[PDB]
């Protein structure tokens, strides 16, 4: 039986018919089908020479030197929000999501 | 094999390799290390792999408490019955609370001073201490817990330890959906734009699925385009008068010495309040802190969060910039025109064609960082569809949401409705001034009061419950 009065701590049993779903140590949703480079599991960008759409992939270090990147005169401050907004931002991130590495 | 120690691309690295033509890197047999995130259940091998999220999807401050039960019972006080979290025995804070350290091997913390031998803090969450900002909001939750389990207890002097926790838990997640709900989300989409899009609270839904997608763990990183270059410190007075208030990111992280040995939590928490964010401008997306010195105190390089971003999309079998566009019913544009007019941004449109081709295959946290913001708002519409798929999710989809009925009594929730994150610094920390408006930018004295112009949580309504 689900409890009525508090939440579990691995999230477990808030849907009371599917109870593992928003439980921790599962995979995560998908919005929609993965995309891999060979349909299952290696990525796009693993063979250099296969394309996607056609198209070779970028160096996604090249891509942040291009277009990323940028210089001091150029940095802007936002009259708007504070870094308290920002810091809010990562620790609710916090809250909702984490995917471990592979280990060694 | 270690990833760390090698760039080959052997299992489990996706190693990211530099141009030639690479501002910093001119090794150019380098590589910049990347482990591949878990896959989720590796016993099938035929089928479409997948990553976990190891933390539970609801906003229920599991940051805080941990997604784990051994884990959520090793951050409680268990020498006591007062239902608290278990604070640091070697180190206070000017005689408050500091997080208890963690037990890691290769702790990273231990590496950004050797001779200070600060470990990193542990908390609910594995990466507590990535900044000392983070760190400090975590160490003013656990303060807020252990506030709360203590008045619990006056009201209730027959509470037991684990009433007193899970009743402290219980409001402390509400809080966290208060302040996110009411205070972020209009502000990070626009507050029009947050009531069209959100709508009111309607009740719960249990045909709602409340999962974190893959894609939202990669959108939601829009936030690393509002760091500035800088962790800032602030005295008392509010001035920026200590001679290192402003440490460079690149020697801030995992860095729990400073808030040990240069201060503890206070001119952090008013560095936050009183700094502006960087504003993401599409010439000035991220500090080069972040995107060429990001950890490098800890690793062998200095990482680039950017590409860990872009690469990390990719391991995760992403579908392309197009394809989360189509899903939020947006245009897809297919040649420069259509991409100048999308980005509002001729040369920005064709730096992107000039390296991906077509549209189709930008990576998405790229594209969507990439989007014109929207009028008061922090994001573009991409980002703007895919934070309002996942946080109504999280909120429809929440059987312990706090106005669901029953969850709360009526007099709990009217007492909840008047809780800031500026009241948890006043009633946690040394701090007796704060920005009422917190997360707007508030240039010191402006917006700014004395805590008790703040209004309190009021506990009576949990008195005999
Ligand atoms: C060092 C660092 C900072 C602060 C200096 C930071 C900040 C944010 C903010 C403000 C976020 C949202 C409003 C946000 C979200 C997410 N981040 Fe980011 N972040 C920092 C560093 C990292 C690193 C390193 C990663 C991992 C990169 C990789 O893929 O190897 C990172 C990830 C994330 C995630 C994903 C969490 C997950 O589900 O695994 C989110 C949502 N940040 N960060
Ligand atoms: C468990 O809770 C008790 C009570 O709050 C903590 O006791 C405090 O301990 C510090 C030293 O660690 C003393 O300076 C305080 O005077 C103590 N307060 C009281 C009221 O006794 C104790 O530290 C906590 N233990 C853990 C592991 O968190
Ligand atoms: C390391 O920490 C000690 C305090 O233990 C401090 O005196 C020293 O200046 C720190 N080192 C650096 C490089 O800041
Ligand atoms: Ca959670
Ligand atoms: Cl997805
Ligand atoms: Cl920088």
């Amino acid at each position: 039986r689900c409890s009525d009065k508090y939440r579990t701590i691995t999230g477990r049993c808030n849907n009371k018919r599917r109870p593992l779903l928003g439980a921790s140590n599962q995979a995560l949703a998908r919005w929609l089908p993965a995309e891999y480079e060979d349909g299952l599991s290696l990525p796009f960008g693993w063979t250099p020479s296969r394309r996607r759409n056609g198209f070779l992939l970028p160096l996604v270090r090249a891509v942040s030197n291009q277009i990323v990147r940028f210089p001091n005169e150029r940095l802007t401050s936002d009259r708007g929000r504070a870094l308290m907004f920002m810091q809010w931002g990562q620790f609710i991130d916090h809250d909702l999501d984490f995917s471990p590495e592979s280990p060694a | 094999v270690d990833c760390e120690r090698t760039c080959a691309q052997l299992p489990p690295c996706f190693p990211i390799k530099i141009p030639p033509n690479d501002p910093r890197i001119k090794n150019q047999r380098d590589c910049i290390p990347f482990f591949r995130s878990a896959p989720s259940c590796p016993q099938n091998k035929n089928r479409v792999r997948n990553q976990i999220n190891a933390l539970t999807s609801f906003v229920d401050a599991s940051m805080v408490y941990g997604s784990e039960v051994s884990l959520s019972l090793r951050l409680r006080n268990r020498t006591n019955y007062l239902g608290l979290l278990a604070i640091n025995q070697r180190f206070q804070d000017n005689g408050r609370a500091l997080l208890p350290f963690d037990n890691l091997h290769d702790d990273p913390c231990l590496l950004t001073n050797r001779s200070a031998r600060i470990p990193c803090f542990l908390a609910g969450d594995t990466r507590s201490t990535e900044t000392p900002k983070l760190a400090a909001m975590h160490t003013l939750f656990m303060r807020e817990h252990n506030r709360l389990a203590t008045e619990l207890r006056r009201l209730n002097p027959r509470w037991n330890g684990d009433k007193l926790y899970n009743e402290a838990r219980k409001i402390m997640g509400a809080m966290v959906q208060i302040i996110t709900y009411r205070d972020f989300l209009p502000l990070v989409l626009g507050k029009a734009r947050a009531r069209r899009t959100l709508g009111h609270y309607r009740g719960y839904c249990s045909n709602v699925d409340p999962r974190v997608a893959n894609v939202f763990t990669l959108a939601f990183r829009f936030g690393h385009t509002m760091l500035q270059p800088f962790m800032f410190r602030l005295d008392s007075q509010y001035r920026a008068s200590a001679p290192n208030s402003h440490v460079p990111l690149s020697s801030a992280f995992f860095a729990s010495w400073r808030i040990v040995y240069e201060g503890g939590i206070d001119p952090i928490l008013r560095g936050l309040m009183a700094t502006p964010a960087k504003l993401n401008r599409q010439d000035a997306m991220l500090v080069d802190e972040l995107r060429d010195r990001l950890f490098r105190q800890v690793r062998r390089i200095g990482l680039d969060l950017a590409a860990l971003n872009m690469q990390r999309s990719r391991d995760h079998g992403l579908p392309g910039y197009n394809a989360w566009r189509r899903f939020c019913g947006l245009s897809q544009p297919r040649n420069l025109a259509q991409l100048s007019r999308v980005l509002k941004n001729q040369d920005l449109a064709r730096k992107f064609l000039n390296l991906y081709g077509t549209p189709d295959n930008i990576d998405i946290w790229i594209g969507a960082i990439a989007e014109p913001l929207l009028p008061g708002a922090r994001v573009g519409p991409l980002l703007a569809c895919l934070f309002e798929n996942q946080f109504r999710r999280a909120r429809d989809g929440d059987r312990f949401w706090w106005q669901k009925r029953g969850v709360f009594t009526k007099r709990q929730r009217k007492a909840l409705s008047r809780i800031s994150l500026s009241r948890i610094i006043c009633d946690n920390t040394g701090i007796t001034t704060v920005s009422r408006d917190i997360f707007r930018a508030n240039i010191y004295p402006r917006g700014f009061v004395n805590c008790s112009r703040i209004p309190r949580l009021n506990l009576s309504a949990w008195r005999g419950t």
